[PDB]
Order: structure tokens, then sequence, then C-alpha cells
């Protein structure tokens, strides 16, 4: 087995763009960062969303979006929005910052690399 | 529409996880005036 | 025919190449050249234009003229391919074309795509219907003659089978001319010889199999290797039992399956292809499932043999009643794919847990087969001198098929004893 530790790496990557970019970013004991701009008037472990996300690398490129609306189980998703998208209500944006652990893990997948940094642009319009 | 498998008994689907069982696919249902051979119908060894 | 015997060291190998090209070009009905959506714009729909390939290589090696045993090595290569171009707006002319490129016309299987966009002679048609294909085949039928022993006859014989369809829509953008591929897929089928003699002998039957009770163990072992590499040993696997995922009430939909798998990996269940393929290849090839290979397919073919040996002929036999014996021992397995495909749920997308918790495999298949033949076993075709001929023999059969729909494993054991016995009584008078 070639396991690969990518811990560290994710978070000096995420707080040097937190530094680049001038953000303040609460973290979780999970590693994630986020950002909480806005919020409405709480999603569970079993509970429909929908969401008009966006999500890209920390270089900018995109490698996943939603302009409209799209609907998701929340216990189906990557851990990383398992443990944001609670965070806020129907209506509420929030930027994630997810590590490889938390994201698509130290393999990837086509289009992510492994040990890749996803940044997320989430805002939850509903949840039905 | 509401008969979504991926939203089998979640907030107001008209299925129940009961829809997963042979033994009570009639209680599957959410909506009321349900047949047996109309509205589904149920196979035990199915061939592909 | 690739005279390599010119060098002098080379003597030995009998190569021989063969290559087929196809092209065709074929004219669209004016229903589509001329197409006049409901607006009243025409559109050029295209023509479609079609590739093929059939290389073909075959290779004596005569490995003649401690490893001196080995006399011949025969290697059959066939590889075929073919690609279907649809939309291909530009016509030909009247001695032929070179104008998607010259290789296509004779077969080249290098992409023209991107490029045949760019140059602007695909469709501007945005709703184009009809699919960019292509298919490979490859057939590898490696041979080898061993010769161990004066009177040992060894026959080794290594196939390797894999067929691949792609398939996909395109559109190409008004701007840039650049050719967007639209929900690309994949399907194709795999076969390799193997080896699995290690778990033939062990028994199994409805109450009892030590290589099923392997099966059964190997799953955690792979589901742990799985998850190590997706959960790269920085942070503690989560399991179904363990803080972070619950068992959830008795009412909650997922009760039964965070029960049923408790120390396992999250993405990982029992019920995981990715897990229990490598765990069933694993226990059914007798290797050990912390090491052996979580990948779907194989790519070195493992020997299969035939062995014969007329040597008790030379101990006592000349005078000891016996007239002829000989020993004849066949082994042959295979493991097969008979459809595999790519899946659509392995995207980009957060969602990468499907209803029964597991993650998307990039490739799903419904079934694998391993299937073992000894023809036969063991041959004993022997004849006294008084005339006393035997021929008996042993056969056994094992066809494991491993089902992904419901997760069963079908076994389809077989055993056949075969005695033939031969003899004249001489001068029998009425």
């Amino acid at each position: 087995d070639e396991v690969k530790d990518y811990t560290a790496e994710n978070e000096k990557e995420i707080v040097d763009y937190l530094a680049q970019n001038n953000l303040t970013a609460q973290r979780t004991n999970s590693g994630l960062y986020y950002i909480i701009t806005k919020e409405g008037s709480h999603p569970t472990l079993n509970s429909n969303i929908t969401v008009i996300y966006k999500g890209y690398f920390t270089n900018g490129k995109v490698f996943d979006e939603s302009t409209e609306g799209v609907s998701y189980s929340l216990r189906t998703l990557i851990p990383g929005w398992k443990e944001g998208i609670p965070l806020l209500k129907s209506g509420g944006e929030i930027q994630l910052f997810v590590p490889a652990h938390l994201g698509y893990g130290s393999n990837g997948n086509k289009t992510v690399p492994g040990g890749a940094v996803l940044i997320f642009e989430i805002t939850l319009v509903s949840v039905n | 529409n509401k008969y979504d498998p991926a939203t089998i008994g979640q907030a107001g689907s008209f299925l129940n996880s009961n829809i997963r069982e042979i033994v009570t696919a009639k209680s599957g249902f959410n909506n009321t005036n349900v047949s047996e051979a109309t509205d589904y119908s149920v196979l035990e060894n199915a061939r592909k | 025919d690739i005279p390599i015997n010119k060098i002098p060291i080379f003597g030995f190998v009998k190569a021989s190449y063969s290559y087929t090209a196809d092209y065709m070009w074929q004219r669209s009905s004016t229903a589509f050249s001329e197409y006049e959506d409901p607006n009243g714009t025409v559109y050029d729909l295209g023509n479609t234009i079609q590739n093929s390939n059939s290389n073909t290589l075959t290779t004596t090696l005569n490995m003649n003229t401690v490893l001196t045993s080995i006399k011949n090595v025969q290697i059959n290569y066939t590889k075929n391919s073919g690609t279907v171009l649809p939309g291909y707006t530009p016509s030909v002319g009247f001695l032929g074309t070179s104008k998607p490129s010259l290789g296509f016309v004779f077969g080249s299987q290098d992409d023209v795509r991107y490029e045949a966009a760019k140059r602007g002679w695909l469709t501007t048609y945005q709703d184009f219907n009809q699919s960019f294909t292509q298919v490979s085949n490859k057939l590898l039928k490696v041979t080898a003659n061993i010769d161990l022993l004066p009177d040992l006859k060894v026959d080794l014989s290594m196939d390797r089978s894999y067929s691949e369809n792609t398939s996909e829509q395109y559109s190409v953008d008004p701007s840039t001319n650049e050719y967007k591929p639209l929900s690309p897929y994949t399907y194709g089928m795999f076969s390799i010889s193997t080896v699995m003699i290690k778990t033939a002998f062990s028994p199994s039957d409805e109450t009892q199999s030590a290589a099923f009770d392997d099966f059964r163990s190997n799953r955690l072992i792979i589901a742990n290797r799985l998850a190590e590499g997706h959960y790269g040993s920085g942070v503690a696997i989560p399991r179904y039992g363990d803080a972070n995922n619950p068992i959830p009430a008795e009412t909650d939909p997922n009760y039964a399956v965070y029960t049923a798998n408790q120390g396992y990996p999250i993405g990982y269940t029992k019920s995981n292809q990715a897990v229990l393929l490598p765990a069933f290849l694993a226990a059914y090839t007798g290797s050990d499932a912390s090491s052996s290979s979580t990948n779907i397919f194989r790519s070195f073919p493992i020997p299969n043999w035939s062995i014969k040996y007329n040597g008790l002929m030379r101990y006592k036999y000349f005078k000891d009643k016996f007239k002829r014996f000989s020993l004849q021992h066949n082994y042959r397995a295979s493991y097969t794919i008979n459809q595999f495909r790519s899946n659509f749920d392995y995207n980009s997308s957060p969602k990468v847990q499907d209803v029964n918790t597991n993650f998307y495999n990039e490739i799903i298949m419904s079934n694998v087969n391993l299937v073992e033949q000894f023809s036969p076993l063991i041959r004993m075709d022997f004849e006294l001198k008084s005339s006393l001929r035997v021929l008996s023999e042993i056969k056994k059969d094992r066809a494991l098929s491993m089902s992904f729909d419901n997760n069963l494993l079908t076994e389809v054991k077989g055993m056949e004893y075969i005695i033939g016995l031969g003899y004249r009584f001489k001068d029998v008078i009425f």
C-alpha cells in the first residue's frame, strides 16, 4: 500500500490561501475551514437540501458547479459538506475549504487529483 | 414525481421504507387508493 | 515477414506482422445535410466517416538454436480498433480523401475530433444526437513448450482478452470551434488466464468451504486497505460504529446497514463491489488479501499447463507386463468479466455515497466469473502385455460466479470419473 498523508500540506495550503486573500475562516477539529457570509431562518444528517454551490481549486479552476438549485440528501455527500451544511439555514451562504481527507481523499477522482484542497461556495436555498 | 426511489420516505415522498419489502409492499405507499396490480406489481425472484 | 533472421543472433525468431486498414465515407440524406429547424435555420448535419484496424503479430520464437528446457515460445497478438465520427461535413474527391488526416484514412485511431472541430468541418448543429464512437479489441495468445525431463512434455498457455467501447455525444462551440464531449461512457469485456489451483482441493459443500470462509474474512482486510488508500492514514479511519458515525435509531432508514457492518470503514461496507471483488479473487486464488491486488483488471496472464509423462516405460516396465503407460494432466483457469462499464454516478459532484452508503465505483460490473477445469486431472492410459488396456481419467471443474446485483456467490462444482477396460480373450471355442 502507498498511503499518503496530506493533512499538514492541506492545512498549510488553506492558511496560505486565507492569508493571500483577506479572509478569516473558522476552523473545526476535523480540519475544515468555513466562512459564513449570511444565514437564514438547520439541516440534519437525514435531510434533503437544495444548493447553488460552486467548487474550485486553490488556483481558481472550477471542477464542479451548479448555477441552479440541485437537491441532495446530505448523507451521501463528502464529509466536508456533511459538517459544513448544517451550520446554516435556508438562504444562508457558506464558503468551505475542504482538505483532501474530507474531500475526495488521497486518490481523488477524474478532474480532481489526490491530495487536493477544495473550495466550495454554497448557498442553501431550501432544507426540504 | 414523488415515487422517486432516491427520496423514499424523506419529507414529502409518497413511499415509506416498507416499499422495499415484499411482505409490507402495500404499506409502503403514503397515498391512499393504491391497488396491488394497478399502481404496482411485485416479484420475488425476478430474473434479469 | 520481418526478416530478423538476417542478423545471426536472432535466427530463431519467425515473426510475422499483418496490418489491415479500412476507411469509409457515407453521405447523409438531405434530411440531415439540409435540415431545417423550426426557426427556419438550415443546418448541415454532416456525413459519417469510419475507421478500422486489424493489427496481427505471430511469432514462433524457437527458444532452441538450466533454462534450455524451453523449446518453442509461440506468441499471437491481435489488436482491432475502429472509429465512427458523425457530423463530418466535407465531402470526398474522385480518388479518395485525406481531409481529416492521412493517418485516419489508413486507420490511425489517433484523435481527429478536436482537429476536425478546429478546422471547422464538424457540424454546427448544437443538438446533434449522433455519437462519436471508438472500439478496441486486444487478444494475446502466448504458448510455450517445456522439456524438463526426457519423457516429460509440458505445454504452457497464457491468454488475455480486453475489449472496450467508448461513446459520446458532442457539440462544437460556435466561438473558438472547440470540440465539446458530452456524457462519454465506456463498456467492455475482459478475460485472462489465471491459476486458482491452491483452493481446487479444499472441501467445498453446503456445510463447509474454507475458500468461502476466507472470502468472508477478506472483506474487512480489503476494506481497510481501500480505506487507507482513500483516507490516507493522516486521520483515524471513520467506522460505522464509532463516535462520529453512531448506530442510528431503529426507525432510521440506515439502522440495519450500520448494524450489519459495524467496524467497517464508512464508504467500504461488506457489500461494496470494490471490497468483495478483490476479496473474492484473493480467497479463491489462495492469495493473501493483505498484499493481493485490489485492481479489477490483471495485466499478466498466469500460465496454464498441460503435462504428458511417458517416463515410467523406462523404470522396469519393459518386461514388467506393461506394454504402455502414460500420464496426462491438464489445468485451465480463467477470470472473466462478461461486461464492465463506466459509471455516470462516478462524477465530479459532491455526492460520493450511494443508497447503501458505499462509495461510487468508477467501473461497475454485474458479474465476475472464475472458471477452473482439470481436463483431465489425471489420465492413466496403460496396456498390459496380456492385452488388458485401461484408460482411466478424472475430470474436475469449478465455476464460481459472483453477482454484484444480489451479492450472492453461485458455485457450480463437477467431478467425473471414467474407467475404460479393454480385453481380448483369445481362441474361445464354441
